[PDB]
Protein backbone atom coordinates (compact mmCIF):
# COMPACT_ATOMS: atom_id res chain seq x y z
CA UNK A 1 0.00 0.00 0.00
CA UNK A 2 1.85 3.03 1.41
CA UNK A 3 -0.81 5.65 0.81
CA UNK A 4 -0.16 9.05 -0.61
CA UNK A 5 -1.78 12.20 0.61
CA UNK A 6 -2.77 15.53 -0.82
CA UNK A 7 -1.76 18.92 0.52
CA UNK A 8 -3.28 22.13 -0.79
CA UNK A 9 -2.47 25.80 -0.82
CA UNK A 10 -3.70 28.82 -2.71
CA UNK A 11 -0.93 28.08 -5.18
CA UNK A 12 -2.33 24.66 -6.00
CA UNK A 13 -2.63 21.04 -4.99
CA UNK A 14 0.19 18.65 -4.24
CA UNK A 15 -0.05 14.92 -4.06
CA UNK A 16 2.88 13.10 -2.57
CA UNK A 17 3.86 10.23 -0.32
CA UNK A 18 5.28 9.95 3.23
CA UNK A 19 8.93 9.70 2.15
CA UNK A 20 8.60 12.67 -0.20
CA UNK A 21 7.04 14.68 2.61
CA UNK A 22 9.94 13.67 4.83
CA UNK A 23 12.47 14.57 2.14
CA UNK A 24 10.79 17.97 1.84
CA UNK A 25 11.63 18.41 5.51
CA UNK A 26 15.26 17.40 4.81
CA UNK A 27 14.88 13.95 6.36
CA UNK A 28 16.68 11.00 4.86
CA UNK A 29 15.60 7.48 5.74
CA UNK A 30 18.21 4.75 6.11
CA UNK A 31 15.97 1.84 7.00
CA UNK A 32 17.67 -0.94 5.08
CA UNK A 33 20.90 -2.85 4.99
CA UNK A 34 23.65 -0.58 3.73
CA UNK A 35 24.56 -2.04 0.36
CA UNK A 36 25.93 -0.52 -2.82
CA UNK A 37 22.55 0.47 -4.20
CA UNK A 38 21.42 1.87 -0.88
CA UNK A 39 24.62 3.82 -0.34
CA UNK A 40 24.22 5.43 -3.74
CA UNK A 41 20.62 6.40 -2.96
CA UNK A 42 21.66 8.04 0.29
CA UNK A 43 24.66 9.84 -1.16
CA UNK A 44 22.48 11.07 -3.96
CA UNK A 45 20.13 12.44 -1.36
CA UNK A 46 22.87 13.96 0.80
CA UNK A 47 24.44 15.79 -2.14
CA UNK A 48 21.06 16.89 -3.46
CA UNK A 49 19.82 18.20 -0.11
CA UNK A 50 23.17 19.92 0.29
CA UNK A 51 22.55 21.60 -3.06
CA UNK A 52 19.05 22.88 -2.31
CA UNK A 53 20.16 24.61 0.89
CA UNK A 54 23.62 24.09 2.34
CA UNK A 55 22.93 26.15 5.48
CA UNK A 56 20.11 23.96 6.77
CA UNK A 57 20.47 20.70 8.67
CA UNK A 58 19.90 17.27 7.17
CA UNK A 59 18.31 14.62 9.35
CA UNK A 60 18.93 10.91 8.89
CA UNK A 61 16.54 8.42 10.41
CA UNK A 62 18.46 5.21 11.01
CA UNK A 63 16.87 1.81 11.38
CA UNK A 64 19.37 -0.60 9.88
CA UNK A 65 21.26 -3.85 10.57
CA UNK A 66 24.38 -2.38 9.01
CA UNK A 67 25.95 -3.24 5.70
CA UNK A 68 29.16 -3.48 3.70
CA UNK A 69 32.25 -1.62 4.76
CA UNK A 70 33.05 0.48 1.69
CA UNK A 71 29.38 1.36 1.41
CA UNK A 72 29.72 2.57 4.96
CA UNK A 73 32.73 4.71 4.20
CA UNK A 74 30.99 6.07 1.11
CA UNK A 75 28.12 7.41 3.20
CA UNK A 76 30.33 8.41 6.14
CA UNK A 77 32.55 10.52 3.89
CA UNK A 78 29.63 12.22 2.19
CA UNK A 79 28.11 12.98 5.60
CA UNK A 80 31.38 14.63 6.58
CA UNK A 81 32.04 16.39 3.26
CA UNK A 82 28.67 18.15 3.02
CA UNK A 83 28.39 21.67 4.48
CA UNK A 84 25.08 21.18 6.25
CA UNK A 85 25.00 19.64 9.71
CA UNK A 86 23.66 16.11 10.01
CA UNK A 87 21.25 15.17 12.73
CA UNK A 88 21.27 11.38 13.15
CA UNK A 89 18.34 9.62 14.81
CA UNK A 90 18.06 5.93 15.70
CA UNK A 91 14.52 4.60 15.66
CA UNK A 92 14.81 0.87 16.07
CA UNK A 93 18.40 -0.19 15.79
CA UNK A 94 21.70 0.95 14.41
CA UNK A 95 24.00 -2.05 14.15
CA UNK A 96 27.57 -2.41 12.93
CA UNK A 97 28.05 0.05 10.12
CA UNK A 98 24.78 1.66 11.13
CA UNK A 99 26.20 2.35 14.56
CA UNK A 100 29.11 4.12 12.92
CA UNK A 101 26.77 6.25 10.86
CA UNK A 102 24.80 7.07 13.98
CA UNK A 103 27.93 8.16 15.79
CA UNK A 104 29.08 10.19 12.82
CA UNK A 105 26.32 12.79 12.92
CA UNK A 106 27.41 16.25 13.93
CA UNK A 107 28.07 16.64 17.65
CA UNK A 108 25.04 17.51 19.74
CA UNK A 109 22.65 16.36 17.08
CA UNK A 110 22.99 12.60 17.47
CA UNK A 111 20.00 11.04 19.22
CA UNK A 112 17.93 7.90 19.64
CA UNK A 113 14.48 6.84 20.82
CA UNK A 114 14.28 5.33 24.30
CA UNK A 115 13.85 1.70 23.23
CA UNK A 116 16.37 1.71 20.40
CA UNK A 117 19.54 -0.35 20.45
CA UNK A 118 23.00 0.09 19.03
CA UNK A 119 25.15 -2.90 18.23
CA UNK A 120 28.86 -2.47 17.72
CA UNK A 121 30.96 -5.18 16.18
CA UNK A 122 34.07 -5.74 14.08
CA UNK A 123 34.10 -6.49 10.34
CA UNK A 124 33.00 -10.04 9.67
CA UNK A 125 33.07 -12.08 6.50
CA UNK A 126 30.19 -14.55 6.32
CA UNK A 127 31.37 -15.82 2.95
CA UNK A 128 34.59 -17.66 2.18
CA UNK A 129 37.06 -16.06 -0.19
CA UNK A 130 39.68 -18.38 -1.66
CA UNK A 131 42.96 -18.20 -3.49
CA UNK A 132 46.68 -18.79 -3.25
CA UNK A 133 48.26 -17.96 0.07
CA UNK A 134 49.81 -14.91 -1.63
CA UNK A 135 46.36 -13.62 -2.60
CA UNK A 136 44.88 -14.14 0.86
CA UNK A 137 47.72 -12.49 2.70
CA UNK A 138 46.72 -9.40 0.73
CA UNK A 139 43.07 -9.85 1.67
CA UNK A 140 43.82 -10.35 5.35
CA UNK A 141 45.80 -7.13 5.40
CA UNK A 142 42.94 -5.30 3.76
CA UNK A 143 40.48 -6.80 6.24
CA UNK A 144 42.78 -5.72 9.06
CA UNK A 145 43.13 -2.23 7.63
CA UNK A 146 39.32 -2.04 7.40
CA UNK A 147 38.84 -3.28 10.93
CA UNK A 148 41.17 -0.71 12.46
CA UNK A 149 39.71 2.01 10.27
CA UNK A 150 36.33 1.36 11.84
CA UNK A 151 37.98 1.63 15.23
CA UNK A 152 39.54 4.98 14.64
CA UNK A 153 36.52 6.70 13.12
CA UNK A 154 34.46 5.29 15.96
CA UNK A 155 37.12 6.63 18.33
CA UNK A 156 37.03 9.99 16.58
CA UNK A 157 33.30 10.35 17.24
CA UNK A 158 32.88 8.72 20.63
CA UNK A 159 35.89 10.47 22.13
CA UNK A 160 37.35 7.15 23.20
CA UNK A 161 40.69 5.71 22.17
CA UNK A 162 40.88 3.31 19.26
CA UNK A 163 42.41 0.77 21.63
CA UNK A 164 39.28 0.77 23.75
CA UNK A 165 36.97 0.59 20.77
CA UNK A 166 39.09 -2.27 19.45
CA UNK A 167 38.64 -4.12 22.72
CA UNK A 168 34.91 -3.47 23.00
CA UNK A 169 34.08 -4.64 19.47
CA UNK A 170 36.11 -7.84 19.81
CA UNK A 171 32.79 -9.45 20.69
CA UNK A 172 29.42 -7.89 19.89
CA UNK A 173 28.44 -5.17 22.28
CA UNK A 174 24.76 -4.27 22.57
CA UNK A 175 23.84 -0.85 23.92
CA UNK A 176 20.56 0.62 25.01
CA UNK A 177 19.82 4.25 24.23
CA UNK A 178 21.01 5.47 27.61
CA UNK A 179 24.08 3.24 27.35
CA UNK A 180 24.86 4.49 23.83
CA UNK A 181 24.64 8.01 25.25
CA UNK A 182 27.14 7.08 27.97
CA UNK A 183 29.38 5.42 25.42
CA UNK A 184 29.70 8.51 23.25
CA UNK A 185 27.69 7.24 20.30
CA UNK A 186 24.77 9.59 20.73
CA UNK A 187 24.11 12.80 22.60
CA UNK A 188 20.52 12.61 23.83
CA UNK A 189 17.66 10.18 24.28
CA UNK A 190 14.44 11.54 22.82
CA UNK A 191 11.60 12.00 25.27
CA UNK A 192 7.99 11.33 24.28
CA UNK A 193 6.33 14.63 23.39
CA UNK A 194 2.81 13.19 23.75
CA UNK B 1 37.11 -56.10 -8.20
CA UNK B 2 39.45 -53.14 -8.12
CA UNK B 3 40.01 -53.99 -4.48
CA UNK B 4 41.16 -57.52 -5.18
CA UNK B 5 44.02 -56.26 -7.35
CA UNK B 6 44.90 -53.65 -4.75
CA UNK B 7 45.19 -56.26 -2.03
CA UNK B 8 47.24 -58.54 -4.26
CA UNK B 9 49.64 -55.66 -4.91
CA UNK B 10 49.65 -55.07 -1.19
CA UNK B 11 51.21 -58.46 -0.50
CA UNK B 12 53.73 -57.37 -3.12
CA UNK B 13 54.23 -54.29 -0.94
CA UNK B 14 52.92 -51.86 -3.56
CA UNK B 15 50.52 -49.08 -2.58
CA UNK B 16 48.73 -46.35 -4.56
CA UNK B 17 48.04 -42.69 -3.97
CA UNK B 18 45.83 -42.40 -7.01
CA UNK B 19 43.45 -39.59 -6.09
CA UNK B 20 43.27 -36.19 -4.46
CA UNK B 21 44.92 -36.26 -1.06
CA UNK B 22 42.20 -36.07 1.55
CA UNK B 23 41.75 -37.56 5.01
CA UNK B 24 40.24 -40.81 3.79
CA UNK B 25 43.00 -41.80 1.38
CA UNK B 26 45.60 -40.59 3.86
CA UNK B 27 44.17 -42.76 6.65
CA UNK B 28 44.09 -45.74 4.29
CA UNK B 29 47.60 -44.94 3.12
CA UNK B 30 48.89 -44.52 6.66
CA UNK B 31 47.26 -47.75 7.74
CA UNK B 32 48.95 -49.59 4.87
CA UNK B 33 52.44 -48.43 5.80
CA UNK B 34 51.91 -49.41 9.43
CA UNK B 35 50.82 -52.84 8.26
CA UNK B 36 53.64 -53.49 5.85
CA UNK B 37 56.28 -52.30 8.28
CA UNK B 38 54.72 -54.61 10.85
CA UNK B 39 55.16 -57.46 8.36
CA UNK B 40 58.69 -56.70 7.23
CA UNK B 41 60.68 -53.75 8.56
CA UNK B 42 63.51 -54.30 6.10
CA UNK B 43 61.70 -54.72 2.77
CA UNK B 44 60.78 -51.62 0.81
CA UNK B 45 57.35 -50.18 0.24
CA UNK B 46 56.51 -48.92 -3.23
CA UNK B 47 54.26 -45.90 -3.40
CA UNK B 48 52.98 -45.12 -6.88
CA UNK B 49 51.65 -41.59 -7.11
CA UNK B 50 49.11 -40.14 -9.53
CA UNK B 51 47.55 -37.22 -7.83
CA UNK B 52 46.17 -33.70 -8.23
CA UNK B 53 47.14 -32.91 -4.65
CA UNK B 54 44.98 -31.92 -1.72
CA UNK B 55 44.99 -31.39 2.03
CA UNK B 56 48.36 -30.54 3.57
CA UNK B 57 47.30 -31.98 6.89
CA UNK B 58 46.33 -35.19 5.13
CA UNK B 59 49.66 -35.09 3.35
CA UNK B 60 51.60 -34.50 6.57
CA UNK B 61 49.92 -37.54 8.07
CA UNK B 62 51.28 -39.55 5.15
CA UNK B 63 54.67 -37.86 5.06
CA UNK B 64 55.44 -38.34 8.74
CA UNK B 65 54.26 -41.92 8.53
CA UNK B 66 56.54 -42.42 5.53
CA UNK B 67 59.52 -41.07 7.45
CA UNK B 68 58.98 -42.87 10.76
CA UNK B 69 58.68 -46.20 8.95
CA UNK B 70 61.52 -48.70 9.54
CA UNK B 71 61.78 -49.49 5.82
CA UNK B 72 62.43 -47.29 2.81
CA UNK B 73 59.54 -45.90 0.79
CA UNK B 74 60.05 -45.90 -2.97
CA UNK B 75 57.90 -43.28 -4.68
CA UNK B 76 56.92 -43.48 -8.36
CA UNK B 77 55.27 -40.67 -10.29
CA UNK B 78 52.79 -42.11 -12.79
CA UNK B 79 50.91 -39.63 -14.91
CA UNK B 80 50.71 -36.63 -12.60
CA UNK B 81 52.35 -35.74 -9.29
CA UNK B 82 51.00 -32.34 -8.40
CA UNK B 83 51.34 -30.10 -5.39
CA UNK B 84 50.95 -32.50 -2.47
CA UNK B 85 51.57 -35.38 -4.82
CA UNK B 86 54.86 -33.73 -5.71
CA UNK B 87 55.65 -33.25 -2.04
CA UNK B 88 55.05 -36.89 -1.18
CA UNK B 89 56.97 -37.87 -4.30
CA UNK B 90 59.97 -35.83 -3.26
CA UNK B 91 59.54 -37.13 0.28
CA UNK B 92 60.41 -40.75 -0.50
CA UNK B 93 63.76 -42.29 0.41
CA UNK B 94 66.59 -40.48 -1.33
CA UNK B 95 67.75 -42.56 -4.26
CA UNK B 96 64.43 -44.35 -4.35
CA UNK B 97 62.38 -41.56 -5.89
CA UNK B 98 61.31 -42.41 -9.43
CA UNK B 99 59.51 -40.75 -12.31
CA UNK B 100 58.05 -42.63 -15.24
CA UNK B 101 59.30 -41.11 -18.50
CA UNK B 102 56.13 -39.16 -19.37
CA UNK B 103 54.99 -38.13 -15.91
CA UNK B 104 54.59 -34.47 -15.05
CA UNK B 105 55.24 -32.69 -11.76
CA UNK B 106 53.56 -29.50 -10.56
CA UNK B 107 54.68 -27.36 -7.70
CA UNK B 108 53.05 -24.20 -6.43
CA UNK B 109 52.16 -22.43 -3.20
CA UNK B 110 49.31 -23.38 -0.84
CA UNK B 111 45.67 -22.48 -1.49
CA UNK B 112 42.85 -21.94 0.93
CA UNK B 113 40.35 -19.38 2.06
CA UNK B 114 39.68 -16.92 4.82
CA UNK B 115 36.35 -16.51 6.58
CA UNK B 116 34.88 -15.06 9.72
CA UNK B 117 35.53 -11.97 11.80
CA UNK B 118 38.55 -9.75 11.25
CA UNK B 119 40.14 -11.25 14.37
CA UNK B 120 39.63 -14.78 13.04
CA UNK B 121 41.06 -13.86 9.69
CA UNK B 122 44.08 -12.34 11.38
CA UNK B 123 44.81 -15.75 12.89
CA UNK B 124 44.16 -17.54 9.65
CA UNK B 125 46.76 -15.24 8.07
CA UNK B 126 49.33 -15.98 10.80
CA UNK B 127 49.18 -19.61 9.77
CA UNK B 128 49.33 -18.88 6.05
CA UNK B 129 52.76 -17.40 6.65
CA UNK B 130 53.82 -20.12 9.06
CA UNK B 131 52.79 -23.00 6.87
CA UNK B 132 54.00 -21.52 3.60
CA UNK B 133 57.41 -21.07 5.17
CA UNK B 134 57.59 -24.66 6.36
CA UNK B 135 56.30 -26.00 3.06
CA UNK B 136 59.13 -24.33 1.24
CA UNK B 137 61.68 -25.33 3.86
CA UNK B 138 60.77 -28.95 3.22
CA UNK B 139 60.68 -28.87 -0.58
CA UNK B 140 63.99 -26.99 -0.50
CA UNK B 141 65.21 -29.90 1.60
CA UNK B 142 63.96 -32.62 -0.76
CA UNK B 143 65.30 -30.99 -3.91
CA UNK B 144 68.48 -29.29 -2.75
CA UNK B 145 67.18 -25.98 -4.10
CA UNK B 146 67.65 -22.73 -2.15
CA UNK B 147 64.51 -21.67 -0.25
CA UNK B 148 64.58 -18.53 -2.39
CA UNK B 149 64.12 -20.52 -5.57
CA UNK B 150 61.40 -22.73 -4.14
CA UNK B 151 59.49 -19.65 -3.06
CA UNK B 152 59.98 -17.85 -6.35
CA UNK B 153 59.19 -20.87 -8.53
CA UNK B 154 56.21 -21.80 -6.39
CA UNK B 155 54.48 -18.40 -6.68
CA UNK B 156 52.53 -19.65 -9.68
CA UNK B 157 52.20 -23.15 -11.04
CA UNK B 158 55.43 -24.53 -12.44
CA UNK B 159 55.28 -27.76 -14.43
CA UNK B 160 58.09 -30.22 -14.86
CA UNK B 161 58.40 -32.99 -17.36
CA UNK B 162 60.08 -36.12 -16.03
CA UNK B 163 63.46 -34.95 -17.33
CA UNK B 164 63.09 -31.46 -15.81
CA UNK B 165 61.85 -32.86 -12.49
CA UNK B 166 65.03 -34.94 -12.25
CA UNK B 167 67.14 -31.84 -12.86
CA UNK B 168 65.40 -29.80 -10.20
CA UNK B 169 65.66 -32.43 -7.49
CA UNK B 170 62.19 -33.94 -7.19
CA UNK B 171 63.42 -37.36 -8.24
CA UNK B 172 66.65 -39.29 -8.36
CA UNK B 173 65.90 -41.47 -11.39
CA UNK B 174 63.71 -41.89 -14.43
CA UNK B 175 62.45 -45.43 -14.91
CA UNK B 176 63.02 -46.85 -18.36
CA UNK B 177 62.99 -50.52 -17.39
C1 LIG C 1 43.33 -28.90 5.38
O1 LIG C 1 42.62 -27.91 6.12
C2 LIG C 1 43.28 -27.06 6.96
C3 LIG C 1 44.50 -27.44 7.52
C4 LIG C 1 45.18 -26.60 8.37
C5 LIG C 1 46.39 -26.98 8.92
O2 LIG C 1 46.90 -28.21 8.61
C6 LIG C 1 48.20 -28.57 8.79
C7 LIG C 1 48.51 -29.66 9.58
C8 LIG C 1 49.82 -30.05 9.74
C9 LIG C 1 50.83 -29.35 9.11
C10 LIG C 1 50.53 -28.27 8.31
C11 LIG C 1 49.20 -27.89 8.15
F1 LIG C 1 48.88 -26.84 7.38
C12 LIG C 1 51.74 -27.75 7.80
C13 LIG C 1 52.72 -28.56 8.32
C14 LIG C 1 54.12 -28.23 7.93
N1 LIG C 1 52.17 -29.50 9.10
N2 LIG C 1 47.02 -26.13 9.75
C15 LIG C 1 46.50 -24.93 10.03
N3 LIG C 1 45.33 -24.55 9.51
C16 LIG C 1 44.66 -25.36 8.68
C17 LIG C 1 43.44 -24.98 8.13
C18 LIG C 1 42.75 -25.83 7.27
O3 LIG C 1 41.56 -25.44 6.72
C19 LIG C 1 40.53 -24.82 7.47
C20 LIG C 1 39.48 -24.28 6.52
C21 LIG C 1 38.65 -25.39 5.89
N4 LIG C 1 37.39 -25.55 6.64
C22 LIG C 1 36.31 -24.75 6.03
C23 LIG C 1 35.39 -25.72 5.29
C24 LIG C 1 35.87 -27.12 5.62
C25 LIG C 1 36.94 -26.96 6.68
C1 LIG D 1 43.69 -33.93 -17.00
O1 LIG D 1 43.77 -32.60 -16.49
C2 LIG D 1 44.93 -31.88 -16.58
C3 LIG D 1 46.12 -32.50 -16.92
C4 LIG D 1 47.28 -31.75 -17.02
C5 LIG D 1 48.47 -32.36 -17.36
O2 LIG D 1 48.46 -33.69 -17.59
C6 LIG D 1 49.50 -34.39 -18.08
C7 LIG D 1 50.19 -35.25 -17.25
C8 LIG D 1 51.25 -35.96 -17.77
C9 LIG D 1 51.60 -35.82 -19.10
C10 LIG D 1 50.90 -34.97 -19.93
C11 LIG D 1 49.84 -34.26 -19.40
F1 LIG D 1 49.14 -33.44 -20.16
C12 LIG D 1 51.46 -35.03 -21.23
C13 LIG D 1 52.50 -35.92 -21.12
C14 LIG D 1 53.28 -36.18 -22.36
N1 LIG D 1 52.58 -36.39 -19.86
N2 LIG D 1 49.58 -31.61 -17.45
C15 LIG D 1 49.54 -30.30 -17.22
N3 LIG D 1 48.40 -29.69 -16.90
C16 LIG D 1 47.27 -30.40 -16.79
C17 LIG D 1 46.07 -29.77 -16.46
C18 LIG D 1 44.89 -30.51 -16.35
O3 LIG D 1 43.70 -29.92 -16.02
C19 LIG D 1 43.66 -28.62 -15.46
C20 LIG D 1 42.26 -28.18 -15.03
C21 LIG D 1 41.20 -29.28 -14.92
N4 LIG D 1 40.62 -29.33 -13.57
C22 LIG D 1 39.99 -28.05 -13.18
C23 LIG D 1 38.71 -28.39 -12.44
C24 LIG D 1 38.37 -29.82 -12.81
C25 LIG D 1 39.58 -30.39 -13.52
C1 LIG E 1 35.79 -7.97 6.62
C2 LIG E 1 34.57 -7.43 5.87
C3 LIG E 1 34.70 -5.94 5.63
C4 LIG E 1 34.36 -8.19 4.57
C5 LIG E 1 32.92 -8.02 4.09
N1 LIG E 1 32.05 -7.84 5.23
C6 LIG E 1 31.09 -6.95 5.16
O1 LIG E 1 30.99 -6.18 4.23
C7 LIG E 1 30.13 -6.90 6.29
C8 LIG E 1 28.71 -6.74 5.78
C9 LIG E 1 27.95 -8.06 5.72
C10 LIG E 1 26.46 -7.77 5.89
C11 LIG E 1 28.44 -9.04 6.78
N2 LIG E 1 30.44 -5.75 7.09
C12 LIG E 1 30.68 -5.84 8.38
O2 LIG E 1 30.75 -6.91 8.97
C13 LIG E 1 30.87 -4.54 9.08
C14 LIG E 1 30.70 -4.44 10.45
C15 LIG E 1 30.88 -3.22 11.08
C16 LIG E 1 31.23 -2.11 10.33
C17 LIG E 1 31.40 -2.22 8.96
C18 LIG E 1 31.22 -3.44 8.33
C19 LIG E 1 32.48 -9.19 3.25
O3 LIG E 1 33.04 -9.35 2.15
O4 LIG E 1 31.56 -9.94 3.67
C1 LIG F 1 51.98 -28.57 -0.88
C2 LIG F 1 50.85 -27.67 -1.31
C3 LIG F 1 51.40 -26.69 -2.33
C4 LIG F 1 49.72 -28.52 -1.88
C5 LIG F 1 48.40 -27.82 -2.17
N1 LIG F 1 47.54 -27.90 -1.01
C6 LIG F 1 46.90 -26.87 -0.48
O1 LIG F 1 47.31 -25.73 -0.55
C7 LIG F 1 45.63 -27.20 0.25
C8 LIG F 1 44.48 -27.04 -0.73
C9 LIG F 1 43.13 -27.09 -0.05
C10 LIG F 1 43.03 -28.23 0.94
C11 LIG F 1 42.04 -27.26 -1.09
N2 LIG F 1 45.37 -26.35 1.39
C12 LIG F 1 45.65 -26.68 2.65
O2 LIG F 1 46.01 -27.78 2.99
C13 LIG F 1 45.53 -25.61 3.70
C14 LIG F 1 46.23 -25.72 4.88
C15 LIG F 1 46.13 -24.74 5.85
C16 LIG F 1 45.31 -23.64 5.64
C17 LIG F 1 44.62 -23.53 4.45
C18 LIG F 1 44.72 -24.51 3.48
C19 LIG F 1 47.75 -28.55 -3.32
O3 LIG F 1 47.07 -27.92 -4.16
O4 LIG F 1 47.90 -29.80 -3.37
Amino acid sequence: ILPSFIEHSSFGVKESNPYNKLFEERIIFLGVQVDDASANDIMAQLLVLESLDPDRDITMYINSPGGGFTSLMAIYDTMQYVRADIQTVCLGQAASAAAVLLAAGTPGKRMALPNARVLIHQPSLSGVIQGQFSDLEIQAAEIERMRTLMETTLARHTGKDAGVIRKDTDRDKILTAEEAKDYGIIDTVLEYRK
Amino acid sequence: LTDSVYERLLSERIIFLGSEVNDEIANRLCAQILLLAAEDASKDISLYINSPGGSISAGMAIYDTMVLAPCDIATYAMGMAASMGEFLLAAGTKGKRYALPHARILMHQPLGGVTGSAADIAIQAEQFAVIKKEMFRLNAEFTGQPIERIEADSDRDRWFTAAEALEYGFVDHIITR
